[PDB]
């Protein structure tokens, strides 16, 4: 979670309204499109790119600490 | 007289209660078989031991009932082919580790860098005399 | 007295091999309600030596689960059939565990024991929970040096004649037939003495025993055939350094080829440091030896036992959810994701502790 | 298992010595 | 050892274990003369002396080439009448086959004299072989015998009448010399016998797991360049 | 507050699960580690030490919760002529010397009774 997602759900609060509580629960196909197109937290919603820089920066760091302390 | 008192028991063959609700393999292993293998033959007993206690070792209702495909196994080219967009360096990282616990010497690591990034830069000179021939 | 409790049977031979009972030492465990474990003796040996093993307080194995040491077929006194396929002696174990109303078990084997415990779980795995292995393997045997001695040997003893043959004339040939001292030992306690001092026999059937070892072919106890499957559930070998039943070098890819779950060497497979002598196999005596066999077999019994595959140990059971294939459950309105498997308990069928946490879980509500 | 190793050492998970023998001869007849 | 475990093994659409009449959508119908013009059959009644004039000339014409051995054409004989008793002691209902079962069999015993009569049946060659390899066996012992000389055979069965002599000079507690005890002395004979002869490896492993063929010469290479001939 | 019944053994001892036909071939390589938390758990890395200065500071603090531990530490820390407060007893003399100090001092009470009873008159 993060903030960016937090302003989604603030402006997505209706439509989670008709997808979750009215089309979630109907059978047929408008409940397995409703259940399929939720509104909620990210299943695997993790970005890996920032992950990435993180990783980077924190390798990268530690050998800029030790060519520079001589 | 214990095997048969046994058998028509009901609580020696009976379902627990959420046994409805989990998640239930719908194929014996026919479907998708290991071929290669050294324990293949063991592979297709187990397959023949579980369509026997289906029909209590009587195979002409299977031979009658409908058969069915995998369909655990549908959309599975899809699955991955989107998980290795949302990253490719996990996927190929874990797909890959087994493999990497054997790893090559420096020299032959260098060889497949040196030929594989040689290969791409005539493949980009080949490119560039094409926009030659062009002009 | 009490901890040790043997029920107490005659053998009978047996026409069907459906109508073979097995019997067996039981020792009751240190706490209420424990799961089970059904170990095996090796062939011809006496499940008493098994004892000081499992109700040592240094190994304190009694703690974790309630033990039946279980003799198979025309072995002790459990029944006698000629016929000793791993699918029929197999069915008995089953049988035993409903008459003794027991839903599921550990299995355990010594050698050849060994052989017994996993064709059970090859046959029945559905009610197993996990299978250790101790100085054995999934594998034919039938030319290994070991076995040819046991099988020597089990030929040597069918040419005594307890009728005509007097009691000095039996040790002078145990010791002359026999060079094996534990062999020896092992045979000379299995002779006993029927009511009425008639006449003195072998506790095992030497003439269905040694058919089975003397014709060498696949339905030979030294012999794993192909029949017997894959076991799917959890399997922990632990074998001597130098031992003449398993070695290293290729005895261990059968568990690979065997056993699904095997991970592999250091794992679920590992080796006991010692020295090149051929008592080695009845870990039992030297304490070096089942010092290290109890802790991995602790650790199987508490850790790795009874888990579900894709877990790595009992610790994840509660918060690692496993993924789940689509399409495998009936309800149609079912948002497929990760689930943590059922565990369930040992003995859930012939108890109601579910109806009965059933009732509690309500009142709270 | 059906993780068995590289295709090019395929042929050594056959083999199952009745001696303790080192090293030992891959090929199984 | 291992049954089969399927109960339907058996089973076919016509019944349990049919091998007479299989199921099959073109089934025989009856015919009604009053409405019937005409029909074209094959079946007949003949079949019955079929039977019996091929059983003569099987037999006939394979006497020409047993040169007189009456042996062989006893022998013969019996093996020819367990081709020609099959359908009366077999499983199948050899009388509830689908178009007629006599007419099926003598059919297929007219093929087996086409051959007989150009001396081409695996049978018969099968039968020259088999005899000429006794007859070499039985000339081997003649040959022996009117030299005085004591035939391999002859040295079993007085080294067999001492064994027993042996064994029951001893068994007087018991004196119930079973054929069970007979019969484990000759083959500890036979075995200590057939290993002594230099007999090609028949069984695929020996003593030990190694196979007991030539091509079984794994590592350490200890043996260096052929030699050639020596003159 | 509830404890349960001492015999029994945590739920998750008795728990167990069976395998089955199919099977999943995938065999886990590393224990899932996506929280890194592992409070209440103490290091493993006090395995194998030996005894040390930690041991009686540690003491001394445990003992400082009691009335009965707090006479000890402050007697043990002042009137106790050793170098160190790593105490290790290898010999019984200073037991010994206390106990003969003591079961000694207890002598002469009968003799001394007797006194008493036979000083109160004279046979004769
Ligand atoms: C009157 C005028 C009429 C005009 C209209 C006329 C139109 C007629 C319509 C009638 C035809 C449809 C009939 C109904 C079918 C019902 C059958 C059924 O029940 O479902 C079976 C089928 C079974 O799938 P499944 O059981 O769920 O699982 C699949 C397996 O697991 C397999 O999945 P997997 O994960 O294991 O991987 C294997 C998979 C995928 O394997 C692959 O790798 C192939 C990938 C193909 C797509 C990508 C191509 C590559 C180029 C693009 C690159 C994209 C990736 C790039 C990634 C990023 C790169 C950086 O293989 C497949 O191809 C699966 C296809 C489904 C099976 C059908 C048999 C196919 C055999 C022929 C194969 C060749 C054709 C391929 C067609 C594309 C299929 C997706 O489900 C369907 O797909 C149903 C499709 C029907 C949709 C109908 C929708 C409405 C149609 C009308 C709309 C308007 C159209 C207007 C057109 C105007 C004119 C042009
Ligand atoms: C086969 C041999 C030959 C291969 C030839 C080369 C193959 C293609 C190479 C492409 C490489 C480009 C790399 C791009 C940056 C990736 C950097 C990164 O950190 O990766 C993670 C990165 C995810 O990081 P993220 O941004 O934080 O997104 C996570 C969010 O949670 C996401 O939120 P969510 O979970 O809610 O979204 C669902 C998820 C799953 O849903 C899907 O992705 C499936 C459907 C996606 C549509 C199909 C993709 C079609 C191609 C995209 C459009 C054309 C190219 C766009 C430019 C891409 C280059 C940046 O979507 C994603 O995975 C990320 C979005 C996918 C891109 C869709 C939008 C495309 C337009 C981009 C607009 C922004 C750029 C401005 C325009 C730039 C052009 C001037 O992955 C990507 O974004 C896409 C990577 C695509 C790689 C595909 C092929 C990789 C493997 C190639 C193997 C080569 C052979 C050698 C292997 C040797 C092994 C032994
Ligand atoms: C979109 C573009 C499309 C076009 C391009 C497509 C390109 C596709 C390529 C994709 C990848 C190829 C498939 C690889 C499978 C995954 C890796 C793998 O193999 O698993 C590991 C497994 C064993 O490795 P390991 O388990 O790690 O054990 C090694 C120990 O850990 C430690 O090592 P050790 O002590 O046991 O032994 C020393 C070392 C020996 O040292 C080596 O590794 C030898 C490699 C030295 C570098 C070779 C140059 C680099 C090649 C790539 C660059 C291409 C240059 C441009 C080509 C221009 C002409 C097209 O052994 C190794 O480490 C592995 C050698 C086994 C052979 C590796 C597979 C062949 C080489 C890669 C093929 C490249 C084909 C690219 C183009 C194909 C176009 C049709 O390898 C095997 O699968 C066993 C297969 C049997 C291999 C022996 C017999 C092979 C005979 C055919 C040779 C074909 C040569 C092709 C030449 C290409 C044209 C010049
Ligand atoms: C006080 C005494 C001296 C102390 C010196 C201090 C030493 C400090 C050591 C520091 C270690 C650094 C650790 C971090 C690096 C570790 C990562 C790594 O890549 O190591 C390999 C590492 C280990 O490989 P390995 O399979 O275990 O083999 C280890 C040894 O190679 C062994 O393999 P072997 O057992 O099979 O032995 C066979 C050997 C057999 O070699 C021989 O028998 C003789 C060699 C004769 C060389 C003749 C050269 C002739 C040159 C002709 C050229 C003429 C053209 C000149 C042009 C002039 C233009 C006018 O051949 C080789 O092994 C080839 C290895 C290549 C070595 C290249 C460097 C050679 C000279 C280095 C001199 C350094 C001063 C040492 C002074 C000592 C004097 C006694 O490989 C990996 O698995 C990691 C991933 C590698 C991916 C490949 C790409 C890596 C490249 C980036 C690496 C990172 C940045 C650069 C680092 C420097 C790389 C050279």
């Amino acid at each position: 979670m993060n903030p960016i997602q937090k302003a989604w759900l603030k402006i997505l609060e209706p439509v989670s309204y008709v997808i979750n509580e009215k089309m979630a629960k109907r059978t047929g196909i408008i409940g397995k499109l409703g259940r399929f197109f939720a509104i909620g937290p990210r299943e695997y919603g993790v970005h890996p790119i920032n992950r990435m820089f993180i990783f980077m920066n924190r390798k990268y760091m530690a050998f800029q600490a030790v060519a520079l302390h001589r | 007289s214990l095997h048969e008192k046994m058998q028509t028991d009901y609580l020696w063959v009976k379902d627990h209660s959420q046994a409805d609700s989990w998640a239930k393999a719908r194929t014996h292993g026919y479907n998708y078989i290991a071929h290669t293998v050294p324990n293949k033959k063991e592979r297709y007993e187990m397959i023949w031991r579980s369509m026997g206690k289906s029909t209590d070792w009587e195979l002409e209702k299977f031979r009658l009932g409908k058969k069915f495909p995998d369909r655990g196994n549908k959309r599975r080219w899809f699955k991955n082919l989107f998980r290795l967009i949302k990253n490719p360096m996990g996927y190929i990282f874990w797909k890959t580790y087994k493999a990497r616990l054997a790893k090559p010497s420096l020299i032959v690591t260098s060889m497949f860098i040196g030929f594989t990034l040689g290969f791409i830069k005539l493949k980009a000179q080949s490119i560039a005399y094409s926009k030659k021939q062009y002009a | 007295s009490r901890i040790i409790n043997h029920l107490r049977g005659d053998p009978v031979y047996q026409d069907n091999t459906k109508d073979v009972s097995l019997r067996g030492t039981f020792l009751r465990g240190k706490y209420d309600d424990l799961p089970t474990m059904i170990f095996f003796t090796e062939a011809c040996d006496l499940t008493a030596n098994w004892i000081p093993f499992f109700t040592n307080p240094q190994y304190d194995i009694l703690a974790h689960r309630n033990v039946w040491l279980l003799n198979p077929r025309n072995f002790g006194n459990s029944d006698r059939h000629p016929s000793f396929d791993l699918q029929e002696m197999s069915d008995d174990v089953m049988r035993f565990m409903y008459s003794q109303k027991i839903s599921m078990a550990t299995l355990g084997g010594h050698g050849i024991g060994g052989k017994i415990a996993l064709a059970v779980g090859c046959y029945h795995a559905e009610r197993v929970t996990g299978v250790f292995s101790i100085d054995s393997s999934p594998m034919d045997q039938r030319y290994h040096e070991a076995f040819k001695e046991f099988k020597g040997y089990v030929n040597a003893l069918t040419e005594i004649n307890f009728k005509t043959w007097s009691d000095k004339d039996v040790k002078v040939f145990l010791k002359e037939n026999i060079k094996d001292p534990k062999w020896r030992s092992i045979f000379t306690n299995n002779i006993s003495k029927n009511a009425k001092t008639q006449s003195d026999s072998f506790n095992f059937e030497i003439n269905y025993l040694n058919h089975n070892l003397n014709f060498n072919k696949a339905d030979s106890l030294g012999n794993w055939a192909v029949k017997n499957g894959i076991y799917t559930g959890r399997a922990h070998f632990i074998f001597p350094e130098y031992s003449r039943w398993v070695h290293l070098a290729t005895n261990t890819l059968p568990m690979h080829k065997v056993c699904a779950r095997v991970k592999g060497f250091g794992h679920d497979i590992f080796y006991v440091q010692g020295d090149e002598n051929p008592l080695n196999h009845w870990v039992y005596d030297f304490e070096n030896y089942a010092n290290v066999v109890a802790s991995k077999l602790n650790k199987f019994l508490h850790s790795y036992d009874g888990v579900h595959a894709l877990l790595k140990d009992r610790t994840e059971i509660g918060n690692f959810m496993i993924p789940d294939r689509i399409k495998s459950r009936n309800d149609s309105k079912h948002i497929y994701g990760d689930y943590s498997p059922a565990h369930l308990h040992h003995n859930w069928r012939f108890n109601h502790i579910y109806e009965k946490h059933d009732e509690l879980d309500k009142k709270l509500n | 298992t059906l993780q068995w190793g590289s295709l090019a050492e395929r042929p050594m998970v056959d083999r199952v010595m009745s001696t303790s023998t080192w090293p030992v001869p891959y090929y199984q007849r | 050892g291992y049954k089969i475990r399927n109960k339907s093994i058996f089973w076919t659409r016509a019944g349990w274990k049919n091998n007479w009449h299989p199921k099959n959508f073109n089934a025989p119908r009856p015919s009604y003369g009053e409405f019937t013009m005409g029909i074209r059959c094959r079946n007949d009644h003949h079949s019955f002396l079929r039977y019996v004039q091929t059983y003569r000339n099987m037999s006939r014409h394979c006497k020409q080439y047993f040169l007189g051995d009456k042996q062989l054409e006893e022998t013969f004989i019996l093996g020819l009448r367990s081709l020609f008793l099959v359908p009366y002691d077999s499983q199948c209902l050899t009388d509830q086959i689908k178009h007629g079962g006599e007419r099926r069999f003598v059919d297929q015993l007219d093929r087996d004299f086409e051959l007989i009569s150009y001396n081409t049946h695996p049978y018969q060659l099968f039968t020259y072989t088999v005899r000429n390899e006794h007859l070499a066996w039985k000339n081997e012992q003649y040959e022996k015998i009117q030299k005085g000389e004591k035939t391999f055979e002859q040295e079993l069965l007085d080294y067999l009448d001492e064994q027993v002599l042996a064994e029951k000079a001893k068994l007087r507690d018991g004196q119930n010399f079973s054929i069970e005890r007979m019969t484990e002395i000759a083959l500890h004979v036979f075995r200590k016998a057939r290993a002594g002869k230099v007999r090609p490896a028949q069984d695929v492993r020996g003593p030990d797991g190694n196979v007991n063929d030539f091509l079984e010469q794994r590592r350490p290479f200890e043996h260096p360049n052929p030699t050639g001939v020596t003159h | 507050l509830q404890w349960g019944s001492l015999a029994e053994r945590p739920m998750v001892d008795r728990v167990m699960s069976t395998s089955t036909w199919p099977v999943p071939y995938y065999q886990r390589l590393f224990k899932a580690y996506p929280i890194r938390e592992k409070k209440d758990k103490m290091s493993l890395l006090l395995s194998d030490i030996d005894i040390d200065d930690t041991n009686w500071y540690q003491a001394k603090d445990f003992l400082r919760g009691s009335f009965r531990g707090r006479q000890i530490v402050d007697y043990v820390e002042n009137n106790i002529a050793s170098n160190t407060y790593i105490l290790i007893q290898q010999d019984v003399a200073n037991m010994a010397k206390a106990y003969v100090h003591d079961i000694c001092g207890y002598i002469d009470v009968a003799n001394k009774e007797n006194v008493r009873i036979l000083s109160k008159g004279d046979l004769i």
